[PDB]
DNA sequence: TGCACAGGATGTATATATCTGACACGTGCCTGGAGACTAGGGAGTAATCCCCTTGGCGGTTAAAACGCGGGGGACAGCGCGTACGTG
DNA sequence: ACGTACGCGCTGTCCCCCGCGTTTTAACCGCCAAGGGGATTACTCCCTAGTCTCCAGGCACGTGTCAGATATATACATCCTGTGCA
């Protein structure tokens, strides 16, 4: 395939098949679906390495949905990115306010 | 000689024992008679699946949470400890809604 | 049936960061939705982006301002110097 | 017949809990009921819409993510 | 008669065989990978014209800026009691 | 059922921004006429990928196998009881 030859994992041919059956225009260019195979290969790397992370702070060697919400919402660039975003099983912040103490 | 805690230990308590479980705090048979209540109104005779009950019960809990938490900011601005129902309607309507 | 997922490619990209640390289901779905909801971000960015310069070609212009348009400027830079890199090198 | 009354006072106190407050007046557990019962009509009509436009008598848990995906929520998890 | 002792009758942590659950490896049919023809949509250019500037003197006006008096409203101190905290 | 302590009502304080009069400046106009570069419209090639096509192969699926939790023999281990004694 025409990944391993680019440094990508995620497949072109699924990427530009689904850009193609996607209804989003008539002509789609060759490097678009590489070039949204390495900005999704970054970004989900960028999570594997923060979750990863943040399974290493606990002492664990699994992924618990926990460890992926403190590390997007520990990031200020993933908070802003996505603030809606509700993550099931993940709990909160433990936020505790000075006036209250 | 009875042993009491004095009022505002227990909350604390319950905050760092809450805080670190993940788990529902609603029941799944009150929580299942009232969306057949709801959706007996709407259309007669429907079915819901095992699944998608905990998905709207996770959504409200997690969605309420945090409208606890900005209706709990809100009474911090007002200089006290107590959520009152102006706070609700406050943190509501701040909210766009 | 069949179903489509990125499991292996998630584990692949995991043994190549940290190969120690594995991934639960949950949050392998968890994962599965986040790339499945980029994608129609970046995909519907690139449809909406195409249609504003009265052109039907999606090309890797849409992708890059639309990347420099719908993230910040640290996830953007780097992932146009990436995506620029990956596909000047593939080219 | 009225089960709007199933949600406990303990439940809604857990749920103070959870956001961090120490003190809870009278009206909150109804206010916070009547906001829930707004909330289950405004997600759960829309449920009846996409099963009605699904053909459909059963709600799947694809009919509440993408019930939920218009409202800008997105939530992940079950049915994604 | 008061007393120590030898062996049984129950416990109890300890070590061993056994039951789920999840990671790891071996396939093959719906996916991708790739070769060639067409052509219209994308890259490049030649006037164009049209509203948009370039630099700074004065006179005057309406808007912005300063200054003080003080009045009423923010704000601190303090007692009460009943309404939620705790059991 | 008890309880106690913070929301609330009340009172005294003081101080800070509003109302208004006086000072200072931003902008429009007259003079006195000129060009200028950037999107627009039209034209003209040119070459990247849709479409058709066939060949290959790979990740969802089925099975092997150990990790962890589980239930049970077992070798002593502590009260109880005959039981013989000084």
């Amino acid at each position: 395939s025409r990944s391993a030859k680019a440094g990508l994992t995620f497949p072109v041919g699924r990427v530009h098949r689904l850009l193609r059956r996607g209804n989003y225009a008539q002509r789609i260019g060759s490097g678009a679906p590489v070039y949204l195979t390495a900005v999704l290969e970054y970004l989900a790397a960028e999570i594997l390495e923060l979750a990863g992370n943040a399974a290493r702070d606990n002492k664990k060697t699994r992924i618990i949905p926990r460890h992926l919400q403190l590390a997007i919402r520990n990031d200020d660039e993933l908070n802003k990115l996505l603030g809606n975003v509700t993550i099931a099983q993940g709990g909160v912040l433990p936020n505790i306010h000075q006036n209250l103490l | 000689k009875p042993h009491r805690y004095k009022p505002g230990t227990v909350a604390l308590r319950e905050i760092r024992r809450f805080q670190k479980s993940t788990e529902l705090l609603i029941r799944k048979l009150p929580f299942q008679r009232l969306v057949r209540e709801i959706a007996q109104d709407f259309k007669t005779d429907l079915r819901f699946q095992s699944s998608a009950i905990g998905a709207l019960q996770e959504s409200v809990e997690a969605y309420l949470v945090s409208l606890f938490e900005d209706t709990n900011l809100a009474a911090i601005h007002a200089k006290r400890v107590t959520i009152q129902k102006k706070e609700i309607k406050l943190a509501r309507r701040l909210r766009g809604e | 049936a069949r179903k489509e997922t990125y499991s292996s490619y998630i584990y692949k990209v995991l043994k190549q960061t940290h190969p120690d640390t594995g991934i639960s289901q949950k949050s392998m779905s968890i994962l599965n939705s986040f790339v499945n909801d980029i994608f129609e971000r970046i995909a519907t960015e690139a449809s909406k982006l195409a249609a504003y310069n009265k052109k039907s070609t999606i090309s890797a212009r849409e992708i890059q301002t639309a990347v420099r348009l719908i993230l910040p400027g640290e996830l953007a830079k780097h992932a146009v110097s990436e995506g620029t890199r990956a596909v000047t090198k593939y080219s | 017949r009225d089960n709007i009354q199933g949600i406990t006072k303990p439940a809604i106190r857990r749920l103070a809990r959870r956001g961090g407050v120490k003190r809870i007046s009278g009206l909150i557990y109804e206010e916070v009921r009547a906001v829930l019962k707004s909330f289950l009509e405004s997600v759960i009509r829309d449920s009846v819409t996409y099963t009605e436009h699904a053909k459909r008598k059963t709600v799947t848990s694809l009919d509440v993510v993408y019930a939920l995906k218009r409202q800008g929520r997105t939530l992940y998890g079950f049915g994604g």
